[PDB]
């Protein structure tokens, strides 16, 4: 029984949903193959930092991130890398939700007021030790999920 | 590269090393002794006799007593009467440097270089096409060695390929000029 | 990518700018800046079209909005311009300020242990060091650059030229403390230097203009027409303006020489167009040629065709400055003498200049009238002259014996306009002399005034012939 | 220490070739930038010093404030005038070098061509790269082990590469210079000044007044005194390759790609080159 | 002064008869000009009220609404019903951003009473069912935006910013 | 009582994001940020440093305001938004000396306040060079990757 | 032994009816198959004299004209006005190469004297309106390569690479 | 108007009977002020024939021939060999560009048919043995630059230059 | 629009007389390049009725139909046979894409009735017996290619494709 193989499934369905044009899948795919050994080597902290400087949080792009964790109709708009590291900035937060380890609530009351990310990162930052651990099987399953199914140019 | 007052020849940039370096070579050659009917004895001589100052900025062939390296180190240095000429022949100075100081000058003695990729349409740079590079600079030495296991090719090897190899090219960015390099082979040097 | 058009040029007297604000230093010698005329014609292109815009629409965009309408032949931040200029002044080779040697040791002699200010001036045809502690030593000296005794005469007459040279003719030398003799030796050498330089003044620079063009920027929506529309600003800027220093006040007037085209379907409406200049015979055809330019591109010429993208953004009246080109003002007349015209601008253009104290009385108009058409000028509140009255002369509201309001002047409810017109020291001058020639030995003395947006419907009318009769009086 | 950084402009005028200019200009920042500080009685009491003529000068008397930032505003142009006139070319080094470089390519059986390049008008290559760029916030690309200017391989190659594409094709352009499946065919070099008729570097200045404003009101000068290379410095730098069938295109896009620029702002015609010679040599 | 009210964008149409100010002023808050909405409000912590569906005041902060904000004042027939407010127009969750708003509105919002008398159990409801985007396209976006098939032709992505961009939480009680 | 770089980074960016009213103001710390460490690197810390302080202008007024900023979450970087945010990146390094223990607060504030002062602080730098240099710019990557993670590009 | 004629490739085709052979010999330089056109041509310091059009000697390294070599010489009622050369195979501006040749090949050029009667100010041309191209299609590629559209159904690539591979300068007048 | 000359610098003393004019106008585009040449032409493609040396046509753009603009007509004795041609003056890439120009030439190259009897590959050629440098200024920068001896002392200054710059390719056939 | 008739390959001949617009267009869809049949499409809950063969309905999506799709019209005595089709080009499951289509067409499909009174059981059926594909590559791709038999005697190249792609289903009855 490995249930962060079903957990891989259902975050990869919702953002293989999220991203309309191909070239914003295969862009996912390039980050899922490339931050989980980044996160492998360099720790769970400096690659959350380089995935939230890369995915341009704005309200924006948060709010169509928010909506995604209801409505299996949101979408992801923005240039393919953007989505793509705001794809797996959701993928994270994802796995994050569930697995309890950050209450939903305070994870959307964070996204949409600004004055409040910064608390999430500090959160984040308390729990890094133990998301490190965690959070390695569900991102390997996410990166073969992406390579077996996006194409790659 | 350096800045020093007080000097007769002036020095636009100076090699740099720390005993911890020297420590590696001299384990080197150390293990390739007990390892190979080698004896490097030259090398380590000098080597020790330079580890023997050890716990103390050194310069070996200048009369530099003090120095700002890499713009943000001063360093006071003091002679020592060794001067390696066969390693260093353009008798640019060598400065040996304690472990604590010599990582950063070292480290900031790497060449940063930007590149961008240019939109051909308006002729800018394209959206996030900015990166840089590091390069370790021009009269870089290294040391390594080849080990070579008994064998009639392994004859061959040594004496007529090594004996012919001389400039190779290391790395990347090779159209960009990056990776010439020469071998010189302290069986012949030292 | 491709040479598209080639000016040969000539501008008189021009007071180009360096690093050193002249057009000579120790290293080169440039008369000509590239970056200047670019400058310049991109500002022209500005002015033309807010005249095209309020011709047409009475609306007038701000600067911004303008320059990213024609960021795809200028260039901006996010496009390379597709325009490149490339000067080429004929004798251009190394020429550089060098002085061979200077004879002090006088001056440091009468300097040591005081607090004096060290004042020169090169008229008597020799470099005299007046000393405001009561001595004046001349200064032998020998350059490299041979000051012609033409240019000493148009710098020491033209009262605009020496009050600009106040800033480039003395330093106030401290030795009460240590003070050796070589460091004030290279004070003075300093000093010598940056005054000298200042005469580098030369009449009739010529220099040929190309203009490349890079034809992979494709036409994209409208390039075309806003190139043309960018040439037509060029042709302005070289019939209305210098390059340089004081253009408002005939330094650096240019003149066309030769025009010659190289892809037609672009400019061969521009290169006739400049032919119509080279030959002037009296003033009035040159005032007709002008307004024969200036309605071209009004209505007949290209069209409302750009305009009506929604990238350009109307001016806040009260808190824009923005200039256009108004036909009506656009006095011509023969100079006979360039240097005493130049000389005579600042009859024109001075409160106390016998010019305008001949054409305007009651002083307070007059301050008024250059307030608002003579660029920045320093008033301040301490002898009632500047309290109401001017303050009256300006007022929107209030009165109409002014021809001229400034739009958000209040009296005593200075909000933006107020300090703009009495604070900001970096305002250019509506009034503007400009000097013509021709191949032929021909010479105009262009006056005009550019329109502002900050006058309230000015009376267009009474400053007509206030001009007429200016340019009379300097010529 | 502090004395190193109060003689640091002595040993400009005095080495004038000798001393690293980066380290150099680095240093003097710190003189730049704590100007009114190096200027309260801390000028070590020296005699050749630049910073004494500024306790000679009186710009104000009145406020000492404005009078400390008039006298940085001279200063800053006093250091590039020193910087221009003082460091000069001595392009022996680079004539060894790239004699040496030329003799290694040739035992590696390189086909090596070297073109030597003169500039036309003043030049600027590296304008975002640090030198002078905390003083004049403006750089210029400068090797600090060479002591020199110099033009990156990278920049030729992209301008060759762009014409090459701009007449031949992105599809010969990639025969050529290879994608990202295959590599390139051609190396370059860096280029540095070999030789000069006077001043390698000299002053410039830029002032802009109507960038990003939205009207006259909005209009005001901001000079920028910055240095820049001077016209008729020759530079070098050597392309070699093993393909024989790829020096055609080199050849041709040689001359005419230097006629425009090759560094900054060659739209106001600054960085203009001329083909001062083309050698080729074959591996025999 | 300058009044605007919040048109929610639910698939419950109360909607043919809610406004009679369609425009009223020389502007809007919302836009459209060929690239979708624009300037599109979300509130946090409501949830609509579809048998006539208004905001009913819940406390979760992942119940969010999204709707369209018009200037005008509703119907005259209300006042009794709503809460209106003022906010300095950068105190107000706008997504789609497109220009800067007058830094002072005065804002009217549908809205019901708490109703303390069933347990609110929200739901999140999209907005797929295209004969559902068709009567909202027709009924608020024709009337308030006559720019439809007048100026605006490639209705085509307008009916897709309300298929992808909008979304809510339902009472569904 | 020991915070890693990118927790000491993470509350400073806290502190200096507070500071900052006017939005443009961040924006121009976004740019300070993205290209001040790298100038760090080619220029070294110290000569950067000064230029960092020189482009603040500390005006004896952004300077006491600066000061605040390191006692109280009510202070505010008040200035023209070019020099606010050198002012702010200046805290940001300032605030990494003095919570690394490497320099007192007591003697940057008055090496920042009055002329002789600064001169021995460029002493002490050159004192403390390795000491700073050593780890600093992992501070500065964690500063850099914030801002251009909760500022909006301009 | 062998011989070739540079055809070129302008907008502006008399290139009907010039020169003679079509087949000639087993084999020619210019080949279209499977990837696109190889071996294509290209001449410096020349531009075209469109107006039934011919290699003009410029000396502007600048001006340049590519085009196609194919066997033959040109109609033989010639060696007055065309230009003959001899080159080994190596000195050729060949663009797009699979295979080179027997180390001496002899070329035709359509030339003509450079008429010092008027000021030869070029101007640079692409080859753009598809129409063009397919008649050039009709033109070269078919009289010389029929083997397109019996062979070679890539017509899309080689219609993509004339868009590409040819850009000339001409005279203009 | 105004005609020029190219007369190219080869070792060869085979550039010597090639004049008709010693001036004829106001003017010579090349210069030698004080600091060597000036307004140098190169002519790429372009091989020379030191048999009887003109300048030949190739095909190669690595072949090219340096040489000055002297102002004149060529000899009265062709209208069979030479190629005359008119250009606006920015159509020739001239070396160390010390002036302007007036924006239309008439110049005349010395011109050889390209002799298809024989494979025309070509070799470079640098100018040294500084003899034929010394014995080059007496030919041709003494009987048309004959400010050599008037003014002029500085002739190493061109010494230096002809050793270093008019180098050229030849098909040392 | 481009319209495009498709065509099931069975071991059987029904397929002689089906086609008569054998190109008309411009292009098709089904390719032979150097490496085989490209572009082919496939077609699911349909078997082939050899007696008379054509693709019947069925609700297996077990079976399925490869198919050529080429330029044509079926026989201009059709619209009771033959299913029309217009689908935007990304509903096509293509198989062994090389180039993109433009986003639409209109595509003929051999149909035939269901016959719901026999137990349709259909079976999977592989083209073999290279007699088969030696005929069906003259009744097919020499009637509808006029390319190949003058290109490639790789002809068995595309055999060994028919052999290997298209299998198939039939009703047996």
């Amino acid at each position: 029984y490995e249930e962060d193989y079903k957990l891989a499934l259902e975050a990869f369905k919702k953002v293989f949903n999220a991203l309309t044009h191909y070239g914003a899948k295969q862009a996912f795919r390039s980050r899922a193959r490339d931050l989980v050994e980044e996160i492998y080597n360099s720790g769970f902290i400096p690659t959350f930092f380089y995935i939230i400087s890369k995915a341009e949080l704005n309200s924006d792009s948060l709010d169509s991130l928010i909506s995604l964790f209801s409505s299996d109709n949101a979408i992801l708009r923005g240039s393919d890398e953007n989505v793509s590291y705001s794809a797996y900035l959701f993928i994270i937060l994802y796995y994050l939700i569930k697995r309890g380890i950050i209450e939903q609530k305070f994870l959307i009351q964070a996204l949409r007021c600004e004055k409040t990310r910064l608390d999430l990162i500090d959160k984040l930052y308390n729990l890094a030790p133990i998301i490190s651990a965690k959070i390695r099987t569900y991102l390997l399953a996410i990166k073969r999920l992406s390579e077996a199914l996006i194409e790659a140019r | 590269r350096i800045i020093e007052i007080d000097s007769a020849k002036p020095y636009v940039w100076v090699y740099v090393t720390t005993y911890e370096l020297l420590k590696k070579v001299k384990l080197y050659l150390d293990s390739i002794s007990q390892l190979s009917n080698a004896s490097f004895s030259n090398l380590k001589n000098k080597i020790d006799t330079i580890l023997a100052k050890e716990g103390k900025n050194i310069t070996l062939d200048s009369d530099l007593k003090s120095a700002i390296l890499n713009e943000d180190f001063y360093v006071e240095l003091e002679a020592l009467n060794n001067k390696i000429p066969s390693i260093i022949n353009a008798g640019v100075p060598l400065l040996v440097l304690e472990d604590s100081i010599g990582r950063e000058v070292i480290n900031r003695s790497l060449i940063r270089v930007r590149r961008i990729r240019i939109d051909r349409d308006k002729k800018v740079v394209e959206t996030g096409g900015l990166w840089s590079e590091e390069y370790v600079p021009m009269k870089t030495i290294f040391f390594s060695v080849l080990l070579g296991k008994e064998s009639k090719e392994s004859a061959i090897f040594a004496s007529c390929i090594l004996r012919n190899l001389r400039y190779v090219i290391l790395g990347g960015k090779e159209t960009i000029g990056k990776g010439i390099v020469e071998l010189r082979w302290v069986k012949d040097v030292i | 990518e491709e040479l598209l058009m080639s000016l040969k040029l000539k501008a008189l007297y021009p007071l180009t700018g360096g690093y050193n604000r002249h057009s000579i230093n120790p290293f080169y010698e440039e008369l000509v800046r590239p970056t200047e005329i670019k400058g310049l014609w991109r500002w022209w292109n500005r002015v033309l079209f807010n005249t095209l815009a309020y011709s047409t629409k009475g609306k007038l965009y701000t600067y911004e909005s303008i320059d990213r309408l024609f960021e795809d032949v200028f260039g901006s931040e996010n496009k390379k311009s597709a325009v490149r200029l490339e000067v080429i002044t004929d004798e251009g080779n190394d020429n550089r300020f060098e002085l061979s040697y200077v004879e002090l040791d006088k001056v440091i002699d009468c300097l040591r242990n005081y607090k004096r200010k060290v004042s020169l001036d090169f008229i008597d045809n020799t470099l005299i060091a007046e000393i405001e502690g009561s001595t004046k030593i001349p200064i032998s000296f020998k350059s490299n650059l041979d000051i012609d005794k033409i240019i000493k005469d148009l710098v020491h007459n033209n009262k605009l030229l020496s009050f600009e040279l106040l800033g480039f003719k003395s330093v106030e030398i401290d030795a009460t403390k240590i003070s050796d003799k070589k460091i004030l030796k290279e004070i003075l050498r300093d000093l010598i230097t940056n005054y000298l330089e200042y005469f580098n003044i030369k009449q009739e620079v010529t220099f040929t203009l190309n203009i490349y063009l890079d034809k992979s920027r494709e036409h994209k929506q409208n390039f075309e027409d806003k190139l043309k529309f960018a040439l037509y600003s060029l042709l302005v800027f070289i019939l209305l303006g210098g390059i340089g220093r004081k253009t408002s006040r005939g330094f650096g007037s240019l003149s066309i020489i030769d025009v010659k085209c190289y892809d037609n379907s672009i400019c061969k409406k521009i290169e006739d167009l400049a032919k119509n200049f080279l030959k002037i015979s009296s003033g009035n055809e040159l005032k007709s040629k002008i307004e024969s330019i200036l309605d071209c591109i009004k209505n007949s010429c290209i069209d409302t065709l750009y305009i009506e993208n929604n990238i350009l953004s109307e001016i806040d009246p009260k808190k824009n400055v923005v200039y256009f080109i108004n036909s009506d003002l656009f006095e011509v007349k023969r100079i006979n003498d360039k240097e005493k015209v130049l000389a005579n601008i600042y009859k024109a253009v001075s409160s106390e200049g016998c010019c305008i104290k001949s054409i305007i009385t009651d002083k307070y108009v007059r301050k008024s009238f250059l307030i608002a058409f003579g660029g920045y000028r320093k008033v301040e509140k301490d002898k009632g002259l500047d309290i109401g009255f001017i303050k009256n002369y300006l007022c929107e509201t209030c009165e109409t014996v002014s021809s001229f309001n400034i739009v958000d002047f209040l009296l005593s409810e200075g909000s933006f306009m107020s300090d703009y017109i009495l604070q900001y020291e970096h305002r250019n001058s509506l009034l503007r002399f400009k000097l013509i020639s021709d191949n032929s030995n021909n010479s105009y003395l262009i006056g005009y005034i550019l329109h502002s947006s900050y006058f309230k419907k000015i009376d267009i009318k009474y400053v007509r012939c206030i001009l007429e009769k200016l340019t009379y009086c300097v010529i | 220490a502090i004395d190193f950084l109060v003689n640091i402009l002595e040993l400009i005028k005095e080495k004038q070739c000798n001393i690293n200019l980066f380290s150099a200009i680095s240093l003097t920042s710190i003189v730049y930038n704590n100007f009114g500080e190096f200027l309260s009685n801390n000028q070590s009491y020296s005699t050749n010093n630049p910073l004494l003529k500024y306790h000679i000068i009186i710009l104000n008397d009145k406020n000492k404030t404005k009078d400390v930032e008039e006298k940085r505003n001279i200063f800053k142009r006093e250091v590039a005038e020193l910087i221009s006139r003082n460091f000069k070319l001595d392009g022996e080094k680079v004539r060894n070098y790239f004699d040496s470089l030329k003799e290694v390519l040739k035992s590696l059986k390189y086909t090596i061509v070297d073109v030597e390049i003169t500039t036309r008008t003043r030049a600027l290559i590296g304008v975002s790269t640090s030198l002078g760029k905390l003083i004049f916030g403006s750089g210029i690309s400068f090797d600090p082990y060479m002591n020199l200017p110099y033009i990156p391989a990278s920049e030729i190659k992209g301008i060759v590469r762009s014409y090459i594409e701009g007449k031949l094709g992105e599809q010969e352009a990639e025969e050529i210079f290879g994608n990202e499946e295959r590599e390139g065919n051609v190396n370059f070099t860096d280029a540095y000044p070999t030789r000069s008729k006077d001043f390698l570097f000299v002053p410039d200045v830029i002032t802009p007044h109507y960038n990003g404003k939205k009207s006259e009101a909005d209009a005001e000068p901001r000079p920028v005194i910055h240095l820049t290379i001077a016209p008729k410095v020759t530079f070098r730098f050597l392309i070699y390759y093993k393909r024989e069938d790829v020096g055609k295109p080199i050849c041709d896009s040689m001359p005419i790609i230097l006629i425009r620029g090759l560094g900054a702002r060659s739209s106001v015609g600054y960085s203009l080159f001329e083909l001062r010679k083309i050698e080729v040599i074959k591996a025999a | 002064s300058t009044q605007r009210e919040y048109v929610f964008i639910p698939i419950t149409n109360s909607i043919t008869i809610d406004v009679k100010i369609t425009i009223g002023g020389s502007d809007h808050i919302t836009n459209i000009d060929e690239r979708g909405i624009h300037n599109v409000l979300v509130i946090t912590g409501y949830a609509v009220d579809e048998k006539n569906g208004r905001l009913v005041p819940t406390l979760d902060p992942c119940d969010y609404v999204k709707g369209i904000l018009v200037a005008g004042t509703p119907q005259q027939a209300q006042s009794n019903d709503f809460l209106t407010l003022k906010l300095p127009a950068n105190k107000l969750y706008l997504i789609r951003k497109k220009g800067n708003i007058s830094d002072d509105l005065k804002i009217y919002i549908p809205y019901s009473s708490p109703d303390a008398r069933n347990s609110m159990k929200t739901k999140p409801v999209s907005i797929s069912d295209d004969t559902i985007v068709n009567n909202i396209i027709k009924e608020v976006f024709d009337k308030i935006y006559n720019i439809t098939q007048k100026e605006k032709v490639k209705i085509e992505k307008v009916k897709e910013d309300i298929k992808e961009l909008f979304s809510y939480y339902a009472l569904e009680q």
